[PDB]
């Protein structure tokens, strides 16, 4: 959580579905013609950086304004995928701001069953990562890019990270 | 004592290479070794005296340039040091005001190399390059946009003369130069494209002198019948004040005195400037410039009585800055044909020796005021083509072979252009020196349908067009390069607008004053007036 | 500090400290006195070294003479201007690595200064100098942004040190940073008086430390290297009982 | 040092200096016993070692002035007792007998390795190659450990008992992130 | 609404990129206060619709869940708009500060950009300032020591360097080096880093 962190701000831009769970008279001018209502029970997307705070006010039966629905992002499919083969599975393709959204929505939402799967996710990614940091070239066939090209974009700076250390180690071993 | 240059290398040293400084040179070593020679006594074992003034030197070395190298020059920031233990103004000309072009999509000027400083100029290098008469309007109009957009009132949008190709039955606002076609129509011209003008159901906006060549905004409808815009109302541009047309360059050194800029790199500067102001507001009355009318004549008897009576008068109070403004000779000078009588060029020179003569018996006045001329309408270099019309703008100054005896009866005679910029301590003037009421009434456009206001509308419109001749290059031809010298941007304080065809005033309009000297002879009177710097005027006359 | 055993350990100390500074994730104190008496000495060795080298340039340069003898003259002078050189070395990186996390923390630090309650003041943790970067550039940047920004923002929301809605700007440092240690144990030579250490078997003695989120037990026993967070050990590097790597 | 993200982690040249900054011992091929000459007088090392030195006896310096003294002739290094094909064949068959912890070497391993392969070349007892490639081996056997163990990574602790400083270095910013990562995501879901 | 906002904050990342892969202080890129300005029109028209609507409000015949509302939404676009601006602010200073920091204070108009005009005036004035700031902190308690000096160790004491640009002599401690366009020195290395780091040496 950082506030001049330019990865939290970009990653608190993304579309949730939402439902309007109260009616407000007047609304959607910013989506529709101003001077038409929108009704109850009617869906939207709308982005986290209003949603995370619009669905918590309440405002008034204290029920918030807006009801958040579970994203297909989060879905059985994706854990089913996830949980048979994480190693071979593309998370760039479902999302580039995967981990920091569900750290996000696990703070939201407390969820005893994703905290484990993404963990045993990242420790998985973690080894072949070293893998690949640590072969160094004295280019290569299309297995590594296939996987460099997969990678999330907050994985982007830790393989840069142990590739500069360990290209650092060999500069300086060998002179 | 003469000391050893190996014993002192590592004071000096030390001080410029390690806290601050860099690169001593040789030279720099000797300079300092003489300045331990002159400031010489318990030295070796002296240590605050020393440093202290080698920390002047660097306080003293480390704004020229960059300080990284110290030539010969040692020497000179010696006796800066001594000599750090009404002057600050200067008059410039057109040839040699500094150029800054202009680029619309950084929105930002730029500092262009000088012909004359980097480039040889043996044989001919103050002719300018082709695009230079294609790219003069391409900057006037981003000139003119750019200020337009800085509006208050524009944040409504104009749009592009090409984009109404497609649409009709619309009203839109535009600008461009308005003018006549090959065909003999009026139209707008657009760097994008120009369409066809309707002018018979058009309501202008009173005050301003509507003529071809000058930016206009205008309001209609298109149709797509024919190519016709049909106007329902056109207006000129808005002005803006000084202050805020520099701090959107900050405080730039285009007519920069404490600096200069270059291609290197860009200089501004602000903390000087209210302390020149407080330093103008006291002893600014005894720093009094006069300025007299135009087309004095020195041949007729009458004009020198005149100019006699007036230098008796001004003899025992000496001003700061006198200019002579007008033709200097009644008939224009040109090829003679007789070779019976005295050559026209012989008779220009022997018009000048006798103001030598005259400044003899006033030596107070030559020994205390500096001299200002300013060529007319009918001088030497432009009579000699034009034959006494209007011609080329940036006019030379008076041929130093025409005027070797007043450069050496007084010691501060000064020649400038036609357009002059002169830099006061916080202000800076323009003397532009032609007749404008004249060519605006003869061509002004016609719309189908107490001598103060001829003044006004005079005025109002050539501080909303910003620029000096807003005309076409076929009235009024300009030099392709020096066009940047008569353009109307971070306008002047104060504009001496000269003329001959309309009456004298003090106007003042929109920060800007603005003072019309009249004929220096008019219906047997003679009329010369002064201004103080303080924004007040006089007038005064000698019958 | 309050005497020198000898210079040395004072450089071993500064070293010591460096390496603390350069790796944890929070600012620590200062320790004023030390430095003290590294810039004196820098002080005295640099006016001895000028002295002797004035001393030979002028007996050589006053007549012809002899020259120096090359043995036991040019080693000695490189040895300690390239002592003096490292030494200036390493209290130039340790100062600027202060000062770049004094420029991280700059609002954090200003907001905990003017609470009186803390016990901690920032006339401890900085140095005079430091005190005055820290104002002078808080100043201006709040001037800077004040001038690009904040005119046009609403004043509801104009002041920068806000804590309240969504996001706190505030950047509080991360006490769970994880580190790499190396359990010194006490500094004395007895090594065995502390009264904290424990006892397992085989002897090996351990400091024991507690995970109040994890609720866990830790044997920290000496000689292991160690990966830790730093919330938990903050008590035992304060006390020189073990070192970051 | 900002130096973007260099304000983390040590650089190997500051490695290496913090190696360098150790005692060793020397053997002289000058003497500067005083006369019964300067004084030598340094600030951060004892002199009277330095001072009080005869020819051709045992004595510890710092390296760095070890190394100034061996590019002249006035120096001549003595190898520690573990660069030699004796002690390294009897370190390999602990690693290999061990599979599951490090050998006990100096902290200093590969780097004063490095110096003094670079330096001090004339002064070995045994042939440089056979014991650049049994370092080599032995690198090779602790990467292969290292690799092995570093498959578990707790949100905890972790313990790593006698890895040398470079090892440590170039895994740093991988484990360390790894493992913070691991905590926030447990963190946030209590 | 915000998203205009968005565009911002993504391109700050390419410069952060810039920075990361050249892992040098050069060529920073020319702002983008355009846009800035364009949010700031934008931010005013939302605040004085709040005005107004807060008018009504206060009148008594809007309602009070409408105006609570369009508060709530008008404060988070605010909000947004002013994190994504000092999102930008930051790691420009950042990178400014960076780059000034290590040059001796100087900011080297003799050779890094060259008219450095790609910067806001405001922003040429924060580096000026933190300039003056940068040669004031080393005149206090640190005189002997230069800390804008290198940072990497000392590693040896003689050197072999050969000279980049042509020059006269010189001066130097007890010595003199005349700067022989395309010559090699073998001298100490204590005396050639600061010519080194303004590049008129090379081969180190």
């Amino acid at each position: 959580m950082g506030y001049y962190d330019i990865d939290d701000v970009l990653a608190d831009g993304t579309e949730f579905p939402c439902k309007f769970q109260y009616d407000i008279p007047g609304l959607g001018y910013l989506e529709n013609n101003p001077g038409r209502p929108i009704t109850k029970n009617t869906k939207l997307s709308l982005p986290l950086w209003l949603a995370r705070i619009l669905a918590i006010v309440g405002g008034d039966e204290p029920v918030p304004f807006v009801e958040l629905l579970p994203p297909d992002m989060f879905s059985t499919k994706v854990m089913n995928a996830i949980k048979t083969d994480p190693v071979a599975l593309d998370l760039h393709s479902i999302n580039s701001h995967f981990f920091s959204l569900a750290i996000k929505w696990i703070m939201l939402f407390s969820e005893k069953e994703l905290a484990n799967v993404v963990s045993e996710l990242l420790l998985q990614r973690a080894q072949e990562l070293n893998h690949h940091a640590s072969s160094l070239s004295i280019n290569t066939n299309i297995a590594t890019s296939t996987f460099l090209l997969k990678l999330e974009e907050m994985e982007k700076e830790i393989y840069k990270k142990s590739h500069e250390s360990y290209k650092d180690t060999k500069r300086w071993m060998f002179k | 004592v003469k000391i050893q240059p190996p014993l002192l290398r590592p004071l000096a040293y030390r001080v410029l290479s390690r806290k601050y400084g860099l690169s001593i040179k040789s030279d720099g070593l000797s300079a300092l070794a003489e300045f331990v020679g002159t400031n010489i006594g318990a030295n070796w074992r002296q240590g605050p005296a020393t440093i202290k003034f080698l920390e002047q030197f660097a306080a003293v070395w480390k704004q020229q340039e960059r300080g990284l190298f110290i030539d010969q020059s040692g020497v000179k920031e010696v006796i800066q040091e001594m000599k750090e233990r009404r002057d600050y103004f200067k008059v410039i000309n057109a040839s040699q005001q500094q150029r800054f072009s202009y680029n619309p999509h950084k929105m930002q000027f730029i500092f262009v190399p000088n012909k004359k400083q980097n480039g040889l100029g043996g044989i001919a290098g103050f002719l300018p390059d082709i695009e230079d008469k294609v790219q003069m309007f391409l900057t006037r109009y981003y000139l003119t946009n750019d200020r337009v957009m800085r509006n208050e009132n524009f944040q409504m949008s104009i749009t592009p003369i090409k984009n109404l190709l497609g649409r009709d039955a619309q009203n839109f606002l535009l600008l461009g130069l308005l003018n006549k076609n090959f065909k003999g129509n009026w139209s707008l011209e657009d760097p994008s494209g120009s369409v066809e003008i309707d002018i018979s159901q058009t309501i202008p906006t009173q005050g301003h002198y509507y003529v071809p060549g000058c930016m206009v905004l205008v309001e209609g409808i298109y149709y797509s019948v024919g190519n016709k815009f049909h106007v329902t109302s056109m207006t000129l541009p808005p002005g803006e004040r000084r202050e805020i047309t520099l701090e959107t360059i900050g405080n730039l050194d285009l007519l920069g005195i404490h600096g200069i800029s270059n291609n290197n790199f860009i200089a501004r500067l602000d903390k000087d400037l209210k302390i020149r102001l407080h330093l103008l507001e006291k002893e600014l009355t005894d720093h009094k410039f006069v300025i007299l009318g135009a087309n004095l004549f020195l041949d007729d008897l009458k004009i020198m009585t005149a100019l006699s009576k007036i230098l008796q008068k001004l003899n025992d109070d000496p001003p700061t800055l006198l200019i002579w403004q007008g033709s200097f000779t009644s008939v224009p000078v040109f090829a003679s044909m007789s070779s019976r009588n005295i050559s026209s060029s012989t008779q220009f020179k022997n018009n000048f020796d006798a103001l030598a003569t005259l400044l003899s018996r006033f030596d107070n006045l030559t020994e205390n005021t500096t001299m200002i001329f300013i060529p007319g309408p009918n001088d030497l270099w432009g009579s000699m083509v034009s034959l006494g019309a209007s011609g080329t703008l940036p006019q030379d100054p008076i041929p130093s072979a025409f005027t070797k005896k007043i450069n050496k009866v007084c010691k501060n005679v000064v020649w400038s252009s036609n357009p002059t910029r002169i830099a006061y301590l916080s202000q800076e003037i323009v003397i532009f020196r032609d007749d404008l009421s004249g060519r605006f009434k003869r061509h002004r456009l016609e719309f189908p349908f107490q001598k103060v206001q001829e003044t006004r509308k005079l005025v109002k419109t050539i501080l909303d067009q910003g620029h000096l001749s807003p005309f076409l290059d076929s009235l009024r031809p300009i030099s392709w390069d020096l066009d940047h010298t008569l353009t109307l941007c971070p306008i002047p304080s104060t504009m001496v607008l000269c003329d001959t065809t309309s009456a004298q005033f003090d106007l003042t309009y929109n920060g800007c004053k603005v003072i019309n000297p009249g004929s220096f002879i008019h219906n047997r009177r003679a009329r010369y007036m002064e201004y103080v710097p303080s924004s007040k005027k006089t007038i005064q006359e000698e019958i | 500090t309050q005497i020198y055993v000898s210079p040395q350990q004072d450089f071993s100390d500064l070293m010591k400290s460096w390496k603390n500074e350069r790796c944890s994730p929070e600012l620590l104190p200062y320790p004023h006195q030390l430095m003290k008496r590294l810039l004196n000495r820098i002080s005295m060795q640099s006016q001895l070294i000028e002295n002797i080298s004035m001393g030979f340039l002028d007996m050589q340069n006053a007549s012809n003479a002899n020259p120096p003898m090359p043995n036991e003259s040019k080693l000695p002078l490189l040895c300690m201007e390239t002592e003096l050189e490292r030494l200036k070395f390493v209290i130039r990186s340790y100062i600027r690595c202060r000062l770049s996390k004094i420029d991280k923390f700059s609002l954090y630090l200003r907001q905990l200064n003017e609470d009186e309650n803390s016990l901690i003041s920032l006339t401890d943790l900085l140095s005079k100098d430091e005190i005055k970067y820290h104002d002078t550039h808080s100043l201006i940047w709040l001037k800077l942004v004040n001038d690009s920004i904040l005119k046009y923002m609403p004043e509801e929301l104009q002041a920068i040190n806000d804590t309240e809605g969504s996001v706190n700007m505030i950047d509080e440092p991360d006490w769970n940073k994880f580190v790499f240690i190396h359990v010194n144990g006490p500094p004395d030579g007895k090594w065995n008086e502390d009264p904290l250490l424990q006892e397992n078997e085989f002897g090996k003695p351990c400091y024991t430390v507690t995970i109040p989120d994890l609720k866990e037990e830790v044997e920290l026993t000496i000689g292991s290297i160690y990966v830790m967070r730093y919330e938990v050990i903050r008590d035992l590097l304060r006390d020189d009982k073990v070192a970051l790597i | 040092s900002l130096p973007a993200h260099l304000q983390q982690t040590f650089s190997p040249e500051e490695i290496q200096f913090i190696v360098e900054n150790e005692p060793i011992k020397i053997f002289p091929r000058i003497t500067t016993r005083q006369k019964i000459h300067t004084r030598w007088q340094l600030i951060t090392t004892d002199d009277k070692a330095l001072n009080n030195m005869v020819a051709m006896r045992s004595t510890e310096v710092v390296l760095w002035i070890a190394l100034l003294l061996k590019q002249q002739s006035k120096c001549s290094i003595v190898a520690p007792q573990w660069l030699t094909t004796k002690e390294l064949d009897r370190k390999i068959q602990y690693e290999k007998t061990h599979p599951d912890r490090f050998s006990e070497l100096p902290w200093n391993w590969l780097v004063l390795a490095r110096i003094l392969f670079n330096k001090a070349k004339d002064d070995f007892h045994d042939p440089i190659h056979e014991l650049r490639g049994k370092i080599q081996d032995l690198r090779e056997i602790r990467q292969i450990k290292v690799l092995k163990g570093l498959k578990y990574l707790n949100e905890s602790h972790l313990q790593l008992d006698n890895l040398s400083l470079l090892e440590i270095n170039e895994l740093r910013p991988f484990i360390t992130e790894i493992m913070d990562k691991l905590r926030e995501i447990h963190t946030a879901s209590l | 609404y915000g998203d205009l906002g968005n565009k911002l904050v993504l391109e700050a990342k390419r410069t952060k990129q810039l920075y990361a892969r050249s892992n040098q202080d050069v060529n920073l890129p020319m702002y983008h206060e355009d846009i800035i300005r364009n949010i700031l029109k934008e931010v005013s028209n939302l605040r004085k619709n709040t005005e107004y609507l807060k008018e009504q409000q206060q009148l008594g015949m809007l309602d009070d869940k409408v105006a609570k509302c369009q508060y709530f939404v008008t404060l988070l676009c605010m909000e947004r708009n002013k994190r994504c601006l000092l999102a930008y602010q930051r790691l420009r200073t950042d990178i400014l500060d960076s780059m000034a920091w290590n040059n001796n204070g100087l900011d080297l108009m003799s050779s890094s950009q060259q008219d450095t005009n790609n910067l806001s005036h405001q922003e040429q004035e924060y580096l000026k300032e933190y300039c003056d700031l940068i040669t004031d902190l080393k005149s206090g308690d640190l005189v002997d020591i230069d800390l804008s000096g290198s940072l990497v160790p000392p590693s040896d004491v003689f050197i072999d360097v050969r000279v980049l640009k042509d020059a006269g002599e010189i001066q130097t401690e007890y010595g003199v080096f005349n700067l022989i366009k395309d010559s090699q020195f073998f001298v100490r290395q204590s005396d050639v880093e600061r010519l080194i780091q303004q590049g008129y040496l090379q081969k180190i």
